[PDB]
């Protein structure tokens, strides 16, 4: 029972905020300004703004899952500086500000899962060089920006499943050496495209890093991804688009 | 266990998916589909610390006890271990409850996403 945030629940000990399932009509005013854990999942939130979270600097947690937002403002993030934990997943998210995450240089992970995202901005995960996690599956996503993933030398899960890609740009996954397991399924690649190549080599490659989910002890699913067509992406070699390649 | 297209229609119709609550079979293929590839143990952790299990995603919140899951409600009576099974009755079973509760298949994101309102009898078209 939280003293300062009504009808919110509170554990003043971990110095965590849990307005999970209350209607909220705003983020509350009388937030604890040492809060590190807030849980906003489910509130019905429509919107966020640049003032909406200033001054809670010591968010390490934060949980805006199943709400109803559907952009945020480039500053919304600006003070959160000691972020780990960013859930944005379940929303009707159509795009994200540039520079949206510039300030969270401690994210490890960031949940976008299951919003309308069409595309990427420029250069948006660029400042996260500690993320170990991003989630990007079931949104819209029509094609990945060349480099999007080239700052994230240390992320371990990567998930695409479920949108719009007809290819990755040459190289998209070069600077991930700590990648453990990537999504890809439930795309539509072209595999008439020249781009394929790179991607079908990169399976099989790594193919023990293409799975079917993001948890642990899952066996590979390497000729779970498919083309367009219906072939098996891994298959198919610089040989199978002698003609067009 | 990684079923094929038309097995998993076959193993959905045998246990009485066609037409439940409304959904024809191809809904619940097309869900199986994008949720999980059909891939009966693929898990997927969630922010607030639940996970959604198996070839129906289906999550430690309200549905199934995975023991590590707060404010859980196990509405299915079964441990979320038993939704990554190669037999699919438990989460089918458990679907049926979750299809049940008032908002159809909206429950399932994926689904939502990619098959709802789609011409969905083309997942089982070839069978």
């Amino acid at each position: 029972t939280c003293e300062t945030v009504t009808g919110c629940t509170c554990n003043e000990g971990k110095k965590e905020v849990d307005c999970q399932g209350k209607s909220l009509d705003s983020v509350p005013s009388g937030i604890p300004a040492d809060t590190e854990k807030l849980d906003l999942q489910s509130t019905g939130l429509a919107t966020l703004s640049d003032a909406t979270f200033r001054g809670l600097t010591k968010l390490t947690w934060l949980n805006l899952d199943y709400n109803q937002l559907q952009t945020l403002s480039a500053g919304v993030f600006d003070d959160l500086t000691e972020l780990g934990t960013l859930g944005l997943a379940n929303n009707q998210l159509a795009s994200l500000p540039l520079g949206v995450f510039d300030h969270l240089t401690q994210l490890d992970k960031l949940y976008l899962g299951g919003n309308q995202l069409k595309s990427l901005p420029s250069g948006v995960f660029d400042r996260l060089t500690k993320l170990k996690e991003l989630r990007l599956n079931t949104n819209q996503l029509q094609s990945i920006p060349a480099g999007a993933f080239d700052k994230l030398t240390n992320l371990q899960t990567l998930s695409l499943s479920t949108n719009q890609l007809q290819s990755v740009p040459h190289g998209a996954f070069d600077r991930l050496g700590k990648l453990q397991t990537i999504t890809l399924f439930g795309n539509q690649f072209d595999c008439s495209r020249c781009e394929t190549l790179y991607l079908s080599q990169w399976i099989r490659e790594n193919s023990n890093k293409v799975k079917d989910g993001t948890g642990q002890n899952l066996h590979e699913s390497p000729d779970g991804v498919t083309c367009s067509d219906g072939k098996v992406v891994r298959t198919v070699t610089n040989e199978t688009l002698k003609y067009e390649c | 266990k990684v079923f094929g297209r038309c097995e998993l229609a076959a193993a959905m119709k045998r246990h009485g998916l066609d037409n439940y609550r409304g959904y024809s079979l191809g809904n619940w293929v097309c869900a199986a589909k994008f949720e999980s590839n059909f891939n009966t143990q693929a898990t997927n952790r969630n922010t607030d610390g639940s996970t959604d299990y198996g070839i129906l995603q289906i999550n430690s919140r309200w549905w199934c006890n995975d023991g590590r899951t707060p404010g859980s409600r196990n509405l299915c009576n079964i441990p979320c271990s038993a939704l990554l099974s190669s037999d699919i009755t438990a989460s089918v079973n458990c679907a049926k409850k979750i299809v049940s509760d008032g908002n159809g298949m909206n429950a399932w994101v994926a689904w939502r996403n990619r098959c709802k309102g789609t011409d969905v009898q083309a997942w089982i078209r070839g069978c």
